[PDB]
Parts: C-alpha cells; structure tokens; sequence
C-alpha cells in the first residue's frame, strides 16, 4: 500500500511545486502589467491635456 | 545599527554587479559589468571630457567607446576595471561613502588564493572600509536557500559551476566549471533566429535578441517530442513585437536554446552539459554523502531560470542515479538574487560579526588574515 | 515510515490545492488588468496621433 | 536501592562499549569505540570549537577527523583516550553523575596486572566512583547461561577466546587467544564481494557491506557440499537492496565469509581455527575436568552469532573428542550481550556487595586491593 502512498505524494508534491512555479511567474507577470498600464494612463492624461492646450 | 544597516553586499559577475545593503530582500543596484573607453575625443553637451564609463552609461554610449569586460569566466582579470566598477558602485550607485560601511563580497567557486588577497588589498587600501569578508558564490546560494549541505548547480552570464557544499565548506575536488552560459546562450538564440529567416542588423536589433531569450524561452521537458510537435504546429508559436511594429515570430528555437545546455554539441561544444556535469560531480564526492547532495541540488543564477529547467533536470538525474535515490531539484523564485541575498541574510546575521575581517586584522596580518 | 509518508502527501495535496486555487484568481484578474492596459494604450495612441495633427 | 538501583556495568571492547544500570536486562548504552580528532580548524553550525569526538559523532564525521581505537584486542592500549571514552559513556550516555555510583567493568582473559591496578587508578582517582569492580569477560558470559564450570568460546570485535572456567576460576594455561573476529571477516567479506564483479567505493558503500555480513551471513554445517549446492544454483542466492536501488546479490560468500573462522587459511592466517582451538583449550586442562567443559560450550559475542555457528561446532568437536564424551554447544539469544547480562545479575546479586572494592579499600591499600 506504500510505494503507492508514496508514489501518490511523490506525484502530488511535482504538482504542487509546479503549479507553485507557474504562479511566482503569473503573479510577477503582473506587477510588471499592472506597473505598465499605470505608467501608461499617466502618460495617457498628460497627453490628452497637452492636446486640449494645443487645441 | 552602527553595522546592521551598513553593511554592504557586493555580488561581482561576468555580467551583471548586484549590489545594495545588508538586511534588504533584493539588490538596491544591478548593472552591467563593463568600462567603457572612448575611442574619440569629445564631449557630451553640459558634460565634461570624461575618461571612462561604467555600467549603463558604457553599455548606451557604446557606439563611441571600447567596452571592456573585468571579469572573464568569474574570476577578476583586469584590477584597473574592476577598481572602477567598485568605485561606480559605492560612489555613484550606493553613493554612499565606504570608509564607514562593512563590505561583503563574492568570488567565484576555485578564486586564486592571490585574488581574494588582492581585493582585500584593494578593498581595505584604496577604498579603506572598516571591515570586509569575502563569501563563495554557490555556498551563499545553498545557504540562501536555508540549507548546509548540498550542491548548487550556479549558471550565469560568462560561467556554470557546479558546488557541493557540506556543512558548510565547498568541497575543492568536485567543483565542476563548464565555460557555457547565457552570454553564450543568446549568441546561439540569435543565430537560429537569423537562421529562421530574419536579420538583427541595427544594434537596436542585437540587444533585444537577448529579451527574446530570456520572455518566451523555455526548457521543455521531453525536448524530443516537442520538435516532433513543432512539426504538427500547434499554438506552440510565439510572436515577440520588436522596438517598432515588426512583429516577429518564435515558435519552436524558443527551447532549442536552453536544450543547448543539456546538449554543448548544439554550439561545436565536445563538454558534457549541465546534468551529467551535476551527477559527474557527485559520484566524486564521498559515498555517504551522495543522498544528501541527491536530496538539495539547489539551482542559482540567472541562467537557471528557464521554465521547466527543474522538471528536465529532475527526470535527467533520476534517471542516472541508484533508484535506491531520492532525487529533489530545488529551483526558488528569486534565483537570479540567491547569491546576493544569501549574503544580505548572513552579514546582517547576529553570529557573523566574529568573521568579519576588520582594518586591526588586516595592519596587523597582511591580506593572508582574510585569504583563511 | 508510513503514518509519516500518508500524512507528508496529506498536507501537500492540501497546500497543492490552496496553490491552484490562488492561482485561477491571479490568472483571471490578469486578463482584466492586460485587457484595461491595452484598451487605454489605444485610446493613448489615439489622442497622442490626433496632439500631433492639432500641433 | 542506594546502590541496587545504582550499579553500573560498563562492558569495554574493541569496536563496541555496552552500558547501562545493573538491573536492566539489556545495555542502555552501545556505541563504537572510537575518538575522533578535526584534522582541520573549524565548527558545526550552531556549535563550538571541539577538540575531540567519542562514539557515533566520531564515526559519522569520520571524513575530517583522525578516528583512533583506544581498545586494540581487548587490551586497553591508549589511556589518555579510554578515560575519553568511560567520560563520554557516563556523563553523556548514561547521564550519570560517576561519584555516587557503583560501576563494574570488564577486562580480558589475560588482562596485565597492570592494567587492572591503572584503571582502578583512573575510576577511583579521576571519576571518584564510590566503588568498582573488574569481571573478566569470559566468567561473566558464563555464568549469564546460569553455570560455573564450562568453556567460554568469546568473539566480538577485534578479538577471539577460549576461556575454560572451573567453579568461576578463569584457567590462565588453557586460555587461547585469536587475533582475527569480526572486523576481519567484515573485510574479507568486502573482498569476496568486489570479487564477485562489486565496487564499495564510497563511504556509503564501504560500512553497509558490515550489514550485509550481519543480515545475510550464514555458517553452514557441510561447506563443503554447499559450494557444491552453490554450483546447481538453488534458490540459496539472496539480494540485498543498497542506501538506494542498487540491488546487490550475494548468493554464495554469503557463507564463505564465516567458513573464515573454521579456516582462518582463506584469510592468509596460519593459526588454527575455532574449533580446534576449542579443543585444544580442553586437552591442556586437566583430565577429570575434560568432561565437564565438553558438556558446557558456551558461546559468546557478536561474531558467534552468525546462524548454524552452534550446528557446526557441534560436529565439529563431536567429531575429534573421544565418543565416550558428551559435547554441548550453548548458543543463547542474546549472546552478543551476555558478557554484559552476566555483569548485570551479577551486580544486581544480593551476594555481592561484600566484593565491591570501595574508596576506604582503596584509599587504604593502593590499586593492589582491586588487582586480587
């Protein structure tokens, strides 16, 4: 019943450890989308009252 | 506080400097490990004539400079240089002064003997620091990573290693260096992406390669069968939008790359590659120690970070250790820091300010008191 | 060794599971953050094309 | 209780000491018989500079330490290193404080004057124990199987015995000593099995192959039409699963290695074996006493526990005494300890307290009072 319960956990903890892996990539992925779209938006404003202005 | 805010981590590479203060989690400065030289006499406007460049500013004015790399493989080639980058890297990047702060540095896995005397040399009598100490890259990796024991396969820009640590003292006799890593790594990207039918032709060009390498590649597991599915050409592509509209695309030599460090033959290299080299390493260490080795092969560096480098290292030793083994590949998230931060836990540690080389030792042994 | 290796796989299938689960929800909030990024990076060319007609 | 509780025996050998209190029916306290000494400067983690290392942390950091033995074939031979050892065995193992215990020890069959008189110098004047006692090993395993008359065949580590006993007086002229026990047949067995296409390379390797011997290990009655079953190839084989997969098989030295203490010739020894040894004790004893010692084989320590040991020897002298003679090979269970049991009951008895030597003896004749 052991090589199988340990088998099982052996398998179970790859999972884990690669789900894990996917997510610090995810999850850094991010910080890195959401800190662009901000930086984006306050070029975005800048530029729409600078065309008002020149308008 | 007097120490534990000041003392400073320095992580000196072939390609990259890491650099910032003990006690923080990531490196305060990263920057490129060149000294740029200018090939023509002239200024910029509002500046003066200036005699040299480091880092950023040698890497983006390249064009009118001779760039020069310090550290060939790890090991300090040129102590003029790299008396610069140091230089660079208190004054202007730190910008603090170091005659008040502890430094820790690194060196590389087999360092000469004369090396580390000679940075002690010039960390204490030219930059005058208060004290100093020189840790080994992969044993502050491992540690880093909370262990002892264990072996740490180390792979960044100009060298790969492969360490065994026991209890704390790399083991000399079966430290394994394999002269192939990331520089060499987007040098071979860029010609199988040439060879895809493209041209990296302005400089704009070249140093993007290198982006590509490290956003879309990858290390298949079964690398074998993942050519064969290139073939049936699945959503395996990928298309990469370069600095203007130029979207170009990268389905498949998108992990034909890292195969190149299981397979050196890839780039007319006759060395084995990075798993046999971790196994190579240990059936040289001692018998009872082989599980424990087994058990922590912790992966450090910039290099290492390839998705799915630990799943085909994981089946690449199980499959060539005793099945009697238990084979664990620990791979962190911030491995292209393990190093540095390994150092910022240890030298803001309670118990290390008793190893600190200090200016008494030093006036009173000669730079042998730190070289152990 | 086996009450040990039962309970080993026990609580790493259960970390496992709160690891995947974390992860449908910062996947999923990340097609909205990346779709809000590139919607606003249209609208930002856009009015950066129309400021450089005005001007 | 003051002492019934109190006793300690304290059994000393050439590989392994057994320890524990009068009373107990097994050793509280077994561990190797060594002191290690760093070959280098340095610590564990966490711990302190150690000059020296006694027992298992000896044997398990054996790779930066200078293992020594303190206890070469029985007899104590470096004193600065046994007071090492008895120092480990109370404080540590048995985490006793000595000077308010009763502790007795055992010596070998013809131990030196000498020797009995410097170890009563070091328990009494260095350990100040309240009073001790020296047993000879062979007498206490004897009488551990109840009697007091018989011969004491003893095996452990480094040495081999015949002890003949008559009414609990050890025989000085029929006392026979070999030099080769199971230390020798673990390394024999070593060679046997590289010998059968194997390699003990690494230290992980090399101490298991001891476990193979004590697990596997077999004395066959009729070697001789065994090598001959071994050649059919029966189901006699047996496979032994290494610290990983590595499945070693052992099929036939399984018995070749205890056929060693029968024929000490496979081994390059000249010197006769076992049982002719056993019979050789016997007819250098006197005539009327021979009766009584062919009845009364007793078998003691490690190396005598080798399956079919008794069989064996049982027609092995059945087979050169004269028939008119009853043979009887006692073999109990618990033989690799009855050394240390009979020292148990011993000091546990009622009946001795009136020979415990005590400091007023002491203090009052010089270690002569001990010596007897």
């Amino acid at each position: 019943d052991l090589e199988r319960a340990e088998e099982r956990a052996e398998l179970s903890e790859g999972k884990c450890a690669e789900l894990e892996e996917e997510l610090k990539t995810v999850t850094n992925n991010l910080k890195s989308l959401e800190a662009q779209a901000e930086k984006y938006s306050q070029k975005e404003d800048k530029y729409e009252e600078e065309i008002k202005v020149l308008s | 506080d007097e120490d534990e805010t000041t003392a400073l981590v320095c992580d000196n590479g072939s390609g990259l400097v890491k650099a910032g203060f003990a006690g923080d989690d990531a490196p305060r400065a990263v920057f490129p490990s060149i000294v740029g030289r200018p090939r023509h006499q002239g200024v910029m406007v509002g500046m003066g004539q200036k005699d040299s460049y480091v880092g950023d500013e040698a890497q983006s004015k390249r064009g009118i400079l001779t760039l020069k790399y310090p550290i060939e493989h790890g090991i300090i080639t040129n102590w003029d240089d790299m008396e610069k980058i140091w230089h660079h890297t208190f004054y202007n990047e730190l910008r603090v002064a170091p005659e008040e702060h502890p430094t820790l540095l690194t060196e590389a896995p087999l360092n000469p003997k004369a090396n580390r005397e000679k940075m002690t040399q010039i960390m204490f009598e030219t930059f005058n620091v208060p004290a100093m100490y020189v840790a080994i890259q992969a044993v502050l990796s491992l540690y880093a990573s909370g262990r002892t024991t264990g072996i740490v396969l180390d792979s960044g820009d100009g060298v790969t290693h492969n360490v065994p640590i026991y209890e704390g003292y790399a083991l000399p006799h079966a430290i394994m260096r394999l002269d192939l890593a990331g520089r060499d790594l987007t040098d071979y990207l860029m010609k199988i992406l040439t060879e895809r039918g493209y041209s990296f032709v302005t400089t704009a060009e070249r140093e993007i390669v290198r982006d590509i390498k490290e956003k879309l590649c990858y290390v298949a597991l079964d690398f074998e069968n993942e050519m064969a599915t290139a073939a049936s050409s699945s959503s395996l592509e990928k298309s990469y939008e370069l600095p203007d509209g130029q979207v170009i695309t990268i389905g498949n030599e998108r992990f034909r790359c890292p195969e190149t460090l299981f397979q050196p033959s890839f780039i007319g290299m006759e060395s084995a590659g990075i798993h046999e080299t971790t196994y190579n390493s240990i059936m040289k260490c001692d018998i009872d120690i082989r599980k424990d080795l087994y058990a922590n092969n912790v992966m450090s560096g910039g290099t290492t970070m390839y998705p799915g480098i630990a799943d085909r290292m994981q089946k690449e030793i199980t499959a060539l250790a005793p099945s009697t083994m238990k084979i664990k590949i620990i791979a962190p998230p911030e491995r292209k820091y393990s190093v540095w931060i390994g150092g910022s836990i240890l030298a803001s540690l309670s118990t290390f300010q008793q190893m600190w080389i200090t200016k008494q030792e030093y006036d009173e042994a000669g730079p042998s008191i730190v070289h152990r």
